[PDB]
RNA sequence: UUUGGCACCUCGUCGGCUCGUCGCAUCCUGGGGCUGGAGUCGGUCCCAAGGGUUGGGCUGUUCGCCCAUUAAAGCGGUACGCGAGCUGGGUUUAGAACGUCGUGAGACAGUUCGGUCCCUAUCCGCUGCGCGCGCAGGAACAUUGAGAAGGGCUGUCCCUAGUACGAGAGGACCGGGACGGACGAACCUCUGGUGUGCCAGUUGUUCUGCCAAGGGCAUGGCUGGUUGGCUACGUUCGGGAGGGAUAACCGCUGAAACAUCUAAGCGGGAAGCCUGCUUCGAGAUGAGUGUUCCCACCGGGUAAGGCUCCCAGUAGACGACUGGGUUGAUAGGCCGGAUAUGGAAGCCCAGUGAUGGGUGGAGUUGACCGGUACUAACGAGGGCUU
RNA sequence: UCGAGAGGGAAACAGCCCAGAGCAUCGACUAAGGCCCCUAAGCGUACGCUAAGUGGGAAAGGAGCCGACAAUGUA
RNA sequence: GAGGACCGAACCCACCAGGGUUGAAAACCUGGGGGAUGACCUGUGGUUAGGGGUGAAAGGCCAAUCAAACUCCGUGAU
């Protein structure tokens, strides 16, 4: 459960590091986000010299979280940090490459290019 | 809070009525 | 007035699952299924607690992928995982190993059981 | 023996435990005690409890039993007096009897006393 | 509409795994063997409905209105009697017996019961309310109600307002739980959710009242 | 509902939180007329108050601007609702300073830093729980329903279909599914929380003669876990469909006098109204209905059946409700299990020692489960008239 | 007129309508106002108008009607 | 091995919060807090008296009372 000002850690390339949640989407007052939920976040550090600069307003996708989740086979599943990956207008990534592992939900929300690109998805 | 007024003489009894031991 | 619950409680039981116990490193034959065709994940990692009753028992399954800390919950009559094959034996001193949630690398291992 | 709801006899928690403790080292020291009647169902199953480790009457029960009532001798009367007696009897080796209520304070009393 | 009914007996909640393997929370319900004992009628008693008895106890703790009752449909004494507001009261016979396996797998019930008691529950735990704030210097107020009417008009508390009473224990239905499974060597029904009531509750079971 | 005028009652202002309640001059959702309405979306107007109406930055702020969303971020009344409910930030005391005014004491709808918010509920009111009596015989059980309360929110994607519409861009009505947001209820199988109960480690001191093993105190000394119970962050479920009459509006037949939805009549037509769903419900003094039981005695004893007392929980502030009371498993104890911790004490072996290994998934162990009697279990004799 | 004024009427309503109380009265006639029931006395007689519950609130204006429209509950 | 030096008990004080508010207390309690070798705190004995005292200055204090103490008298003021 990620829910605003809270902060994660950017799992791919883009050049942010931390992003600050704005608000969770999907509802009106929607309360909490877990794996696959999109959000609006802000860029609080960044790597010099890459593509998002610290203060960017960016729409990112939850991959990590660190409550577990129940599953519908009983099983839970959870990591140690927060993550996300910073999505395009269009719902696709901006990032090339993706760090760590993903959570299965990704694959029925269809973010399939995360998916691809992800070094394991458990 | 205050006693708005004195109670009247019936409204005092009907609850000592209350304030009754029971047979052993 | 359980007399008649545990019959309930005799049918789903598995037998297959071995006898392990936390702190023993274990591989968990999940089994994936991805719409049409189902394949076998494998997960290994050590066991940090083992909690529950009956049909209920669930055990957690810790591992550092990628340099980050997994956790997957199963319970052990759960007819999700083909097997449960028990790798290693652990010398530990507890029933719930969550003090391994923030040792890293060579601090937290666990040692084998040389009988 | 299973805890109790609500407040503790005494006051506290600790009280509690060095009070059931020594009553029933009162208990078994005379065998028969008049005392509150919300104590003495407190003390009935720490007694019994007590009388089944004694009867068992190895060393290690008698470091258990030790635990609770700290006093040797009582302890030597427990395992060499009291335990053979209820060598047979499974269970219910205390007795409870109601008395009138104590002056005073209007508490209902009774007394407790081991099974001949 | 027609209605089927049965006493239970919450047993207890356990998982099942269905074929897709979903991990399904069930309650075990003790339905049965329950009998009827009287079928009224529009004539005889203005509407049409259905006792049924479930229950186990010795024929030595039933006075003797009871027993001369349960003599008229010659069946053995049982402890519980409730009526099932049906539709079809003229099917049924003094003394039939409803087994378990009233229903099957997949239908869909509506579980009443005895809801468990909570005491004297306060503002926030009955009716939800927030509080004053724990910090920020709040006066002996951190689970007060608040406020509970206007000024001088109407200078009186609405009837109906939600103060702090006893919570709990009052009847309660819940509604289209799923029947997984009805195991019908012991009489038992496997539901999908939670029925209301503690462990050894009488439950009633009676079908959908919705969709039909 | 503003800024005001009168001076008729009475010599803490504001803002926020909590909790409501009402109006419709409707922000969304529902229905419809017209359109400078091709379609999607709009504008205006008519009907409509059932429900819904987010979170933040700045400021004491209402207000206002802004950010990110949302089907929507409505306007108002209620002593500009609500301080015997909370705050006390601005504002109306005493201290001090700045600007300006004053010769001065001091003053300023100028500013700045600080600045005590009391009360045991008598009455009405509201939320729950009992006692008494009533309901013309006395009781046990189950219910009809006059009336009342609760609920009424809504989104995205798929098919219909890239179809009708269009230059194309774009892009439907209607109908059918899938998953959600917020809110509420029940529950504890799962996941988390607590644990003065249980298990283990360890610090200082003190005690049990000493070693060994343990007790007391130190926030449960601290720390690592944690069954039952209570719980939400957890699981399951709910909003409905349908029937009747309607609002705006759309019509059939049809005059007064070809036309007219109306003057007689007959239809369609809203998330709205009544039902349907949930719960309470015959003190509904209009006190109801059903099955069964007792039986026609002499102020009193009784029948059916209750109450008191005791053991308890499925209950609980106390009453009360539910079960059991030797024909007895109600509680405790005793046997076993399941759970919880995690490898007791003694002895042996290894080691100079701290320690380690074996005996042994050991010992201890509460609430959950199965067995087992060992302990404790006042109230009828039917009024009269037709 | 009240103030300093009782009594009857206007539902209640010091100042409006009738009427100025020395005291008693289980007699009668009237004033304002009324005469279906609450509530005393007319469902009065006869002619005509109103279809809006107008009577039982209101304007410019439009063809007795519309205009008509706030907050606890008919009001 | 100096210091109107540093940290910190006793001692002196009273910045914050909660409680108390017909209180255990006519000004306190609990947890934090400031000084803590100095312009410090304190005991005993003296001394300054009302338009007066004293005041590192708040109209503060001067016996629970101070923009002029308290008591008796003018006095049954107005």
């Amino acid at each position: 459960m990620i829910q605003q000002e809270s902060r994660l850690r950017v799992a791919d390339n883009t050049g942010a590091k931390e992003i600050l949640c704005i608000r969770v989407l999907g509802g009106s007052g929607r309360r909490y986000a877990g794996i696959g939920d999109v959000i609006v976040a802000t860029v609080k550090d960044a790597i010099p010299g890459g593509n998002v600069k610290k203060g960017d307003v960016v729409k990112a996708v939850i991959v990590r979280t660190v409550k577990e989740r129940r599953r519908q086979d009983g099983s839970y599943i959870r990591f140690d940090e927060n993550a996300a990956v910073i999505l395009k207008n269009d719902g696709d990534p901006r990032g090339t490459r993706i760090f760590g592992p993903v959570g299965r939900e990704l694959r029925e929300k269809k973010f399939m290019k995360i998916i691809s690109l992800a070094p394991e998805v458990l | 809070a205050v006693p708005k007024r004195k109670m009247s003489r019936s409204n005092t009894r009907h609850r000592r009525s209350q304030w009754k031991a029971a047979v052993p | 007035m359980s007399h008649v619950l545990d019959a309930v409680n005799a049918a789903s039981l598995r037998s297959d699952v071995p006898a392990f116990r936390p702190g023993d490193t274990v591989n968990v034959h999940v089994r994936v299924i991805e719409g049409n065709r189902s394949r076998i994940q494998q997960f290994k990692g050590v066991v940090i607690r083992r909690q529950g009753s009956g049909v209920s028992e669930t055990f957690t399954v810790r591992k550092v992928s990628f340099s980050v800390g997994v956790e997957r919950t199963f319970p052990v009559h759960s007819p999700i995982f083909e097997k449960i094959e028990l790798v290693t034996r652990g010398d530990v001193r507890r029933a719930k190993l969550y003090y391994l949630r923030e040792l890293r690398g060579k601090a937290a291992k666990i040692k084998e059981k040389r009988e | 023996p299973k805890p109790a709801k609500g407040a503790r006899l005494g006051g506290s928690a600790a009280h509690e435990k060095l009070l059931l403790a020594n009553l029933a080292k009162s208990l078994f020291e005379h065998g028969r005690i008049t005392t509150t009647e919300a104590k003495a169902r407190r003390l009935r199953p720490v007694a019994e409890r007590l009388i089944t480790k004694a009867k068992k009457g190895d060393i290690h029960n008698r470091r258990l039993v030790l635990q609770t009532i700290t006093d040797k001798g009582i302890v030597h009367t427990l395992f060499t007096e009291i335990a053979p007696r209820y060598a047979e009897r499974p269970g219910g080796y205390t007795r409870i009897t109601k008395i009138g209520n104590r002056r005073g304070d209007n508490a209902p009393m009774a007394v407790i006393e081991l099974v001949e | 509409k027609n209605i089927k009914g049965v006493l239970g007996e919450k047993l207890g909640m356990t998982q099942v795994w269905d074929e897709n393997n979903r991990v399904v929370p069930v309650t075990v319900v003790k339905a049965g063997p329950c009998v009827v004992t009287q079928v009224r009628s529009n004539d005889t008693d203005g509407y049409e409905s259905v006792q049924i008895a479930f229950g186990e106890i010795d024929p030595r703790k039933v006075n003797k209105p009871l027993k001369g009752h349960f003599a008229k449909a010659d069946v053995t004494p049982r402890r519980h009697l409730v009526e099932i507001r049906t539709a079809d009261a003229s099917e049924y016979t003094l003394g039939q017996e409803i087994t378990a396996a009233v229903f099957e797998a997949g239908v869909k019930v509506d579980v009443t019961g005895k809801s468990k008691g909570k005491g004297f529950a306060g503002v926030m735990k009955r009716h939800n309310f927030r509080g004053l704030g724990a910090g920020h210097g709040t006066q002996r107020k951190h689970r007060s109600p608040g406020s509970i009417g206007g000024c001088a008009t109407p200078g009186r508390v609405f009837k109906g307002l939600r103060m702090a009473g006893r919570m709990g224990n009052e009847r309660v239905t819940t509604q289209n739980l799923t029947v997984h499974a009805v195991d019908a060597e012991k009489g038992l029904l496997l539901i999908k959710g939670a029925v209301p009531g503690p462990n050894g509750g009488l439950v009633l079971v009676r079908t959908a009242a919705k969709g039909a």
